[PDB]
């Protein structure tokens, strides 16, 4: 059948306890980086290499959506999934009717959307993720981040999950404007290494950069050489 | 640090912590089964091995397994609830035949992992349902890649491995199993099958009789999923123990 | 779609959400309507500065010939009476006549009586006073409550201190408080002259005999006062 | 604060005990024994009389889900009818969509599967009975298969359920029914019923015989009068 | 408690308290008996202003007895004489009784396991005839059903199953008379010890060999109790 | 935490069991069957001198031959008053013949029961007494929430109608003639109400085998007082 | 499932509906915004919540929303509801243009959202949408206007309001300052300042909007940084 | 066929109708309105198959008389043309057209005297005079001839004279009495019959 | 309250 | 909290 009331519901002091909840999950997840650059933006995660028995090319974290938008994620590997099958579904409905690809800024309108389907609809809790949004139209970076409510917002760098909060304040001292792409990535990785410890190496980390060629993951050997 | 509040633990809402207890408690389900399950892929081949537990002998042993064809191509193991684990071994057969159906190609093994973890994540965010206590493990030869080995489990979490387990001695086959890659050359298994008995009979202390396990093979040149027979198996266990 | 039973009996026979709506009733402000030889008239209480006057009223349209006024909850009675205006027009189209107000009435009463059997919903939350004059021109007021209940009054009140109101009308409405029409619209001020303590805080509406709803000005009020 | 009210909700270990409790239905009742012998299968039912008001063959434990296929059902009774007409409707259209009978092991997953459906969902209730489902025909043999609450199906030599199984099994494991005709099994399906019943407890009961083999040509039926009978004397002359 | 209030609810014990509790509505109506001989099927029932009808007409074939939620009962009646015409429509011969038997125990079974849905409180007993002779059977708020040689359903109904079993060995020949007053007599035993079978307190049902489902009520059944 | 459909031990079910505990909140109605027509009466039970007591309706005609008396929550009754009137004419465009009261009885207490889990949520509290004129003669019909229904020679219900009932039972016969049944039925209804009974008060009908449903006018009430 | 049920459409045993009232709750503790209105105009002053210094501010605006061309609005509460509810108001607006082909009347726009808000707390057993807004708009029927909304589904016209943080505080000293109908937009602003410098000062901080007539034709602005800036500096002197 | 009729002056509108109602070979009805009033400043003149126009002009009629209830004030004659525009359009295509052929005459407070012309296909122009039925192929030309935007109420008489007149000459039809009505800021006006 | 009258 |  399923539950057509709502399991997230205003408490007295007149919070969503189920989003605070979902908070919490992306604030235990793995740490993932934004920044943007002048001319373009970089997504940099932390992958818990637990063993030497994964083979770690066989799932990614830093996803492409289109030809131009990525996306990567804190919190909860398997509703990520769910997010960027809609959000690469969502910029194919937009592609079909505009011929246009989808601006990111439209893109993460939508996902964000979803997100706070699931936090009224009956039956269903919040998904437990955060999303960071890149994507490059009209000669220009986005960095978005979406949370587990449906609010999204743009920024020039962030952090989530883990140490999150340790995170924004070295982004905040180690960032400017007019700082280039190819030094954005440096400073990605330094931020992912204030949380870490555990000999980084390229198959432990995941990059994706963001320019005007569009989306693509950095490859083992060119995290090999940032390192 | 383990709180609680309202119905977190009977339904799969968060937790004041951000942990879904419904999920945890599907974990431990896989455990009732009292049963270990062993994957190692290698250049040329990836195995299956798991115990075959027959205690009453009234029991026709030919209709107890744990090995299941879900395609000519790819085999897979399951551990834990085996009602669940039928269910989910049919869906599997399902989304294979589709694929093919509306694709005209063999499914990857990596996309019918990915598929059935899809299904189960929706049974950890939707409240009417319980998640299936049972874990999967698929093998395949991809055409470009080589031998796979995928996983997934009740959180619908799932990734590919150079070896895995899942059940009862899954965290002590997995230190096994880390050790003895840490060692070969290129970080990769050479004599699989040899190396799945092992680990399996280490973890357990068992020694086992071509009766008590189940194995199943895909080859680069044999791709098509193939079960051991009982004479098969021997051939194996009589070769580890005259070295 | 929900389905879950929200108006249930209880031991004793009680059906608490009703019970409960007719709280929230009681919460509202005062409304009091009276009917006259060749008049009707409805007058409520209001509750503020910088507020817009005409978008807050309790006094309501539903025909050319039928309007009300209501207690309780503002946000269900703005349904009600849209479904009340729907319904007027569906009998224009039908029958080619207006409404008669025992006819809106015992629609508006069924509607709420519906909303206290059905699956996945609460009661309406409200009250209504009806009034308005019939084809051989008899003046009429009607009642409703939550529960669907309505009747038939010579004069009444609901919401907040409608008790008080109510035992102020029964002794004071005779032949002589409904002689005149100045008469009768001065017998509602002095209802609500009961429980307002104000005067310049009361909404009032007339209707007489195929003339159309009318509401009066401040100043017209104040010459009452 | 229980964690057993629901199919949809596990313990914190990892069960699920409204399964748990309808297989405690099961246990409750009395006892259904299945043989695979050489050429077939045999089935036998201790079937309480709870009153002598009610017709001998009333309240029947024995059922034809298809021309060769017999269940045999323990635990309540309602649920297990309806088994049986799930089971009916499952061979019915596989001979409609395939074009021959439905094979023994097919039928036993399906139903399984249906079976399994019961046990995930606040929506309905795990069934509280398990049932054997036996076949017989010269290319697949004689068959005997056994589902429980959980929907888990497997295949046997001998099969017992009920509250007098542990017992039952001892007494079948006693037989080489590989070697046995079906002839020899109805007498010791008989005995083994006589031996497992609990006279002091419960006091009067009814044998319920049936079988599928070469015999019957691949037909499920009733054991004919005359042999059962012979079975019940054989059966209380053994207990001597 | 909290295993008694759904139907989808097993307790540890592994019963269903709702499907319990059911079977108690069931006992609280009042007493009717059903008995065959080889040829006829008689109801014969106690009514509790007019006394309330208990015995309700099927088919020319088939008549039932009602014991426990009235509105339960003429549901179910309802669905058995759609059955009935059902058959007759399209295989123009009445429906064997023990189907129909099948068909209800089918439908009352599907509200035990399903979730927000209850057991019917009724009990039934059915009296028919068809190509295999006479019939009675007793259907229970379980879905449960039994083929019997005579049954008693209602309050102080034990005491009718007492008379029954000690006479039930003459029942199958008996000619239709005494097998009614065999019904009457068993009936009797749950009254109280002063009071006695009336023409306002008693309903008789017949259907045999040679005679379509009839009730006697009121000055019709005083035949019957003038043999007594 | 309990459902709509949950039996108590006992084997009863609740909502039914609290819905007939809500028509001892309803007001006295009594019916008496004779061999010359059936009478129904009916306490109005006046809550204000302000409100029209005409406009309280506890008795209304179903058909020509079939009236019908309520008690209990009357918002409850307008439906199954619908119900009752839709099926007769039914059955007359189908059969071209008057429905039996028994008939009309039982189509409407086959809503009864006919509620759970935006369907009907719970059941109707109201009982309802139907009288009317077949061709088995004059009839007087008894329902209840339950949907039970039976033919009844003299009947109360509502809050007074055990001692009402006592009281039928020791003035009814059956060869009373229906000017008795009408004086029996009004003397009772003077000893069980609470208020003085008069023309006003209090509403009264009868169904003759002669004549159609009639309702007493004013004067006609105060003839038999 | 009763047991899982929060019963979000009840009432309490007082007539409360306490999803709403819980609801409100949210709002109180949201951005503050205002909105108060001039004999030219009328304008919307808004609290930013997003201060953060590694914002980026990809957008004209944050929290005032343009909902067709005669109307804009400000929200408080849940952040995802509103976009929710505009999303929605701009359909409904387009709905009415369709079927008239002239814009839809201000009030009618409100009514309409409001219809859709009630629901929520009569049926469906959902949580309501935890968001007050504040409309402002032009049309033929009555000029300028005012509206607030709350998650019950009321509304009201004003002439100056204010919904989020201290609202109460900020309401009181619109009720004395305000002069009823001789306000221009010029000293509507400068008390619009003044309100949020008590119940709050920074350019960065605040976000205003203003509508106007201009030819015939409704015109709705967001002022630039530099014109916020001025108009701090012009009250500190006062 | 049905007759209709409209000339729009400064501040009115002019419009008229014929008031017979046809089967077959016979006139069954000789005092017929095809007009119906949409507010105190509004008439739809409505024309087309049976059933459909009484059943599609009463839909808006009360629809018209909703708006009001619901907003307390009325469709200007402009929206309530482009309502009626909208309603027509979208059952073109339904199982559910509708073969109406519409004048909408109204005025306005601010816009002044409106005239719509609507055709069964819903397509919709505002227009100083225009006409329906077979008779307006006798008529238009002699409001081409005749109209000046300026036409004052009594001139627009005459020349609605002049072309009821030329249709009792030359058009085969029977159409002997008609209905006239006038719109201007003190509401719906009615004139004298017309008759010959 | 604000959301009665 | 972020979300308001
Ligand atoms: C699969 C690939 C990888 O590195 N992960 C994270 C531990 C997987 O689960
Ligand atoms: C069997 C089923 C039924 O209704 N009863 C009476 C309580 C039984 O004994
Ligand atoms: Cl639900
Ligand atoms: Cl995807
Ligand atoms: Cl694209
Ligand atoms: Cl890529
Ligand atoms: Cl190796
Ligand atoms: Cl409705
Ligand atoms: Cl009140
Ligand atoms: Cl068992
Ligand atoms: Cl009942
Ligand atoms: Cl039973
Ligand atoms: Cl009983
Ligand atoms: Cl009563
Ligand atoms: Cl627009
Ligand atoms: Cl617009
Ligand atoms: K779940
Ligand atoms: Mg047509």
């Amino acid at each position: 059948r399923g539950y057509s009331f709502s399991l997230t519901t205003f408490s007295p002091s007149g919070k969503l306890v189920q989003i605070e909840y979902a908070l919490a999950a992306v604030a235990g997840g793995a740490p993932s980086v934004g920044i943007k650059a002048a001319n373009g933006v970089v997504l940099a995660t932390e992958k818990k290499q637990k063993s030497i028995l994964y083979d770690e090319r066989s799932v990614h974290k830093v996803e492409p959506i289109t030809k131009h938008i990525g996306l990567v994620y804190s919190g909860m590997g398997p509703d990520y999934r769910v997010l960027v099958h809609r959000a690469r579904k969502l910029a194919q409905q937009y592609y079909l009717v505009y011929q246009e690809p989808i601006p990111t800024a439209q893109l993460v309108q939508r996902v964000a959307s979803v997100m706070q389907e699931y936090t009224q609809s009956g039956g269903v809790r919040p998904f437990g993720v955060s999303l960071l949004i890149c994507g490059w139209n009209e000669g220009r970076p986005y960095l978005f981040q979406s949370d587990p409510s449906g609010a999204y917002f743009a920024w020039k760098a962030t952090a989530m999950g883990k140490n999150y909060v340790n995170g924004k304040t070295f982004l905040e001292k180690r960032y400017n404007e007019d700082l280039e792409l190819e030094d954005a990535i440096h400073t990605a990785i330094l931020t992912l290494k204030e949380s870490f410890e555990g000999q980084m190496t390229e198959d432990n980390i995941e990059v994706g950069i963001c320019n005007e060629a569009g989306f693509r993951r950095l490859t083992p050997t060119e995290v090999k050489d940032y390192l | 640090r383990g709180s609680s509040a309202g119905f977190d633990r009977h339904i799969t809402i968060f937790s004041p912590e951000g942990r879904l207890y419904q999920v945890e408690y599907a974990f431990k389900a896989i455990n009732q089964g009292g049963l270990t399950s062993v994957a190692v892929r290698g250049k040329d081949c990836a195995v299956i091995v798991t115990q075959k537990k027959v205690p009453d002998k009234l029991l026709d042993s030919s209709t107890v397994t744990h090995l299941f064809k879900i395609t000519e191509n790819i085999g897979c193991v399951m551990t834990g609830m085996t009602a669940d684990s039928r269910s989910q071994v049919q869906r599997a057969r399902y989304e294979a035949a589709n694929w093919k159906y509306k694709y005209g190609y063999e499914i990857p093994v990596d996309m019918l992992c990915k598929r059935i973890a899809d299904i189960s994540q929706v049974y950890t965010q939707n409240a009417e349902m319980r998640p299936l206590g049972c874990c999967m493990i698929l093998i395949g030869i991809d055409e470009e890649q080589g031998p796979q080995v995928y996983k997934c489990d009740p959180a619908g979490y799932y990734c590919g491995f150079k070896a895995t387990a899942a059940g009862v001695k899954q965290t002590e086959s997995t230190s096994f199993l880390e050790k003895k890659v840490k060692k070969k050359f290129d970080w990769t298994f050479e004599q699989t099958v040899e190396t799945a008995i092992t680990c399996l009979s280490t973890v357990l202390s068992i020694d086992f009789k071509p009766s008590e396990i189940e194995v199943g093979v895909v080859t680069v040149e044999n791709p098509k999923f193939r079960i051991l027979t009982e004479a098969e198996i021997d051939a194996h266990l009589v070769a580890l123990a005259e070295r | 779609s929900y389905d879950r039973a929200i108006t249930v009996f209880s031991p004793d026979g009680h059906l608490f959400q009703v019970e409960y709506a007719q709280e929230a009733v009681k919460k509202g402000s005062t409304a009091v309507g009276v009917r006259g030889r060749d008049i009707v008239v409805l007058g409520v209480e209001k509750k503020a500065k910088l507020q817009d006057e005409r978008t807050v009223r309790k006094i309501c349209a539903l025909d050319d010939n039928v309007c009300m006024a209501f207690a309780g909850l503002t946000a269900d009675a703005r349904i009600v009476i849209n479904r009340a205006r729907v319904e007027c027009q569906s009998h224009r189209l039908t029958v080619e006549d207006p409404v008669t107000v025992e006819y809106i009435t015992r629609y508006i009463a069924s509607l709420k009586q519906r909303y206290t059997q059905s699956n996945g919903r609460r009661p309406f939350g409200i009250s209504a006073l009806i009034v308005g004059f019939d084809f051989d021109g008899t003046p009429r007021l009607y009642q409703t409550d939550p529960s669907g209940t309505y009747h038939a009054w010579k004069a009444n009140a609901i919401g907040r201190g409608a008790k008080s109101v109510r035992e102020f009308l029964e002794k004071n409405y005779t032949d002589e408080a409904i002689e005149t029409d100045d008469l009768t619209i001065k017998l509602v001020i002095k209802a609500l002259l009961e429980v307002v303590q104000g005067g310049k805080n009361i909404e009032l509406a007339v209707m007489r005999r195929d003339q159309s709803l009318k509401i009066l000005n401040p100043e017209e009020i104040e010459k009452y006062v | 604060t229980g964690y057993d009210l629901s199919a949809s909700t596990f313990s914190p270990d990892g069960r699920v005990f409204q399964v748990e409790y309808a297989m405690k239905a099961v246990e409750n009742s009395s006892t259904a024994i299945g043989i695979r012998c050489k050429d077939g299968v045999v089935f036998g039912v201790e079937k309480l009389v709870l009153s002598k008001l009610y017709e001998e063959g009333s309240n029947k434990r024995l059922f034809n889900v298809d021309r060769h296929v017999g269940m045999a059902v323990a635990g309540l009774l309602a649920d297990a009818r309806s088994l049986a007409d799930i089971a009916r409707e499952e061979a019915s259209n596989f001979r409609s969509n395939f074009g021959y009978n439905i094979p023994l092991k097919h039928l036993a997953d399906r139903v399984a599967m249906y079976v399994h459906a019961y046990t995930l969902y606040s929506a309905v209730r795990p069934f509280g009975c398990s049932f054997m489902l036996g076949s017989y025909s010269v290319n697949d043999g004689a068959q005997l298969y056994m589902i429980d609450p959980s929907g888990v199906s497997y295949g046997y030599w001998g099969c017992a359920i009920g509250k007098a199984r542990q017992a039952a099994k001892t007494e079948i494991e006693k037989l080489q029914m590989k070697e046995m005709t079906c002839r020899d099994i109805v007498k010791e399906v008989a005995k083994i019923i006589y031996i497992v019943h609990d006279e002091v407890k419960d006091k009067a009961f009814e044998l319920e015989l049936s079988w599928v083999g070469e015999l019957t040509n691949g037909r499920h039926e009733i054991v004919p009068k005359d042999i059962r009978e012979e079975a019940e004397k054989y059966a209380k002359e053994s207990l001597k | 408690n909290q295993y008694d209030n759904d139907v989808t609810v097993w307790s540890p014990q592994g019963r269903i308290h709702q499907i319990e509790y059911a079977m108690e509505a069931v006992k609280q109506g009042s007493a009717t008996v059903g008995l065959k001989s080889k040829t006829h099927a008689v109801l014969v029932a106690l009514k509790r202003a007019a006394h309330q009808k208990k015995i309700l007409h099927v088919d020319n074939h088939i008549g039932i007895s009602i014991a426990g939620l009235t509105a339960d009962a003429r549901l179910l009646c309802n669905f058995m004489r759609q059955e009935c015409l059902d058959s007759r429509f399209v295989f123009d011969r009445p429906l064997p009784v023990s189907r129909l038997v099948s068909l209800i125990g089918s439908k009352t079974q599907i509200p035990t396991q399903r979730y927000g849905r209850r057991p019917y409180g009724v009990g039934l007993l059915i009296a028919g005839y068809d190509d295999m002779g006479p019939h009675i059977f007793q259907t229970c708020p379980s879905a449960n059903y039994f083929d019997c040689r005579a049954m008693s359903i209602g309050a102080r109904s034990q005491s009718a199953r007492t008379y029954l079993e000690r006479h039930m060995s003459e029942f199958m020949e008996c000619n239709l008379n005494e097998l009614v007053k065999h019904g009457l007599r068993a009936l009797r035993e749950t009254l109280p010890a002063e009071q006695d079978l009336t023409t306002k307190n008693v309903s008789i049902g017949i259907v045999g060999k040679d005679l379509e489902f009839t009730i006697y009520d009121d000055d019709d059944v005083s035949p019957f109790l003038e043999g007594l | 935490d309990r459902g709509v459909n949950t039996f108590s031990p006992e084997g009863r079910l609740f909502q039914v069991e609290y819905a007939i505990e809500a028509i001892k909140l309803g007001s006295t109605a009594i019916g008496i069957q004779t061999s010359e027509g059936v009478c129904l009466a009916v306490e109005k039970r006046i809550t204000s001198p302000l409100m029209e007591p005409s406009s309280i309706e506890k008795i209304v005609e179903i058909d020509a031959h079939i009236g019908c008396a309520m008690s209990g929550l009357i918002a409850d009754a307008k439906t199954l008053i619908d119900k009752a009137r839709v099926e007769t004419q039914n059955h007359w465009f189908t059969y071209n013949e008057t429905m039996t009261v028994e008939s009309v009885t039982q189509a409407v207490s086959n809503l009864a029961l006919q509620f759970g889990e935006g369907a009907m949520s719970r059941p109707f509290g109201v009982a309802l007494l139907f009288g009317g004129v077949d061709e088995k003669g004059p009839q007087l019909f008894h329902m209840d929430p339950s949907g039970t229904f039976v033919q009844c020679d003299a009947r109360a219900i509502g809050s007074a109608s055990e001692g009402a009932q006592s009281s039928l039972q020791e003035v009814y016969h059956k060869s009373m003639t229906l000017k008795e049944a009408i004086k029996s039925s009004l003397i009772i209804l003077k000893q069980v109400m609470e208020e003085k009974l008069n023309a006003t008060n209090i509403e009264l009908a009868t169904v003759q085998p002669g004549q159609n449903f009639h309702m007493f006018t004013k004067e006609e009430l105060e003839e038999v007082i | 499932s009763r047991r899982y049920d929060s019963r979000t459409t009840i009432f309490s045993p007082e007539g409360r509906l306490y999803q709403v009232e819980y609801a409100m709750e949210a709002i109180g503790h949201a951005g503050t915004c205002l909105g108060i209105l001039a004999n030219d105009g009328v304008l919307l002053a808004a609290e930013r919540r997003n201060i953060h210094k590694l914002l980026d501010e990809v957008f004209f605006s944050e929290k005032i929303y343009k909902l067709n061309e005669d109307m804009a609005c400000s929200v408080a509460g849940i952040t995802s509801d509103a976009n929710v509810l505009t999303n929605e108001l701009r359909l409904i607006a387009q709905r009415y243009l369709l079927q008239y082909q002239e814009p839809i009347p201000c009030e009618q726009l409100v009514t309409a959202l409001c219809d859709i808000k009630q629901a929520y707390t009569q049926f469906g057993g959902k949580r309501p949408f935890g968001v007050s807004l504040l409309y402002i708009g032009w049309d033929k029927h009555y000029g300028f206007q005012l509206y607030q909304s709350d998650p019950s589904g009321n509304y009201g016209g004003w002439k100056a309001t204010c919904i989020g943080n201290n609202s109460a505080a900020a309401v009181s000293m619109l009720k004395q300052d305000y002069k009823e109908g001789e306000m221009t937009l010029k000293s509507a602003l400068a008390l619009a300042i003044k309100v949020l410098n008590k119940t709050m000062l920074s350019a960065e901080k605040v976000e205003i909007a203003t509508l106007t007539r201009e030819n015939g034709k409704t015109v709705i602005r967001v002022l630039k940084q530099k014109e916020v800036e001025q108009l701090i500096k012009k009250h500190e002197e006062e | 066929m049905e007759y209709l009729i409209g000339i729009q002056g400064p501040d009115y509108v002019l419009v008229a109708s014929d008031r017979v109602a046809a089967s077959n070979i016979v006139q069954m009805k000789d005092d017929h309105d095809k007009m119906f009033k949409m507010s105190e400043k509004i008439l739809l003149l409505c024309v087309g198959e049976a059933g459909d126009t009484v059943q599609f002009a009463e839909y808006i009629q009360k629809n018209v008389q909703l708006y009001k209830m619901r907003n307390g004030y009325e469709l200007s004659p402009t929206a309530a043309a482009n309502f009626t525009r909208r309603n027509l359009a979208d059952c073109l295509r339904s199982r559910t057209p509708y073969h109406v052929n519409l004048l909408l005459a109204g005025y306005d407070e601010h816009e002044g005297p409106a005239l719509y012309y609507m055709d069964y296909l819903a397509a919709l122009a505002k227009a100083p005079f225009a006409a329906h039925g077979y008779g307006a192929f006798l008529t238009l030309s002699i409001l081409d001839r005749y109209y000046t935007p300026t036409i004052s109420r009594e001139r627009a008489v005459e020349l609605l004279r002049k072309c009821l007149e030329e249709l009792q000459k030359r058009f085969i039809l029977n159409l002997p009495t008609f209905s006239v009505r006038i719109i201007d800021k003190n509401g719906i006006h009615d004139l004298d019959n017309i008759s010959f | 309250r604000s959301y009665y009258s």
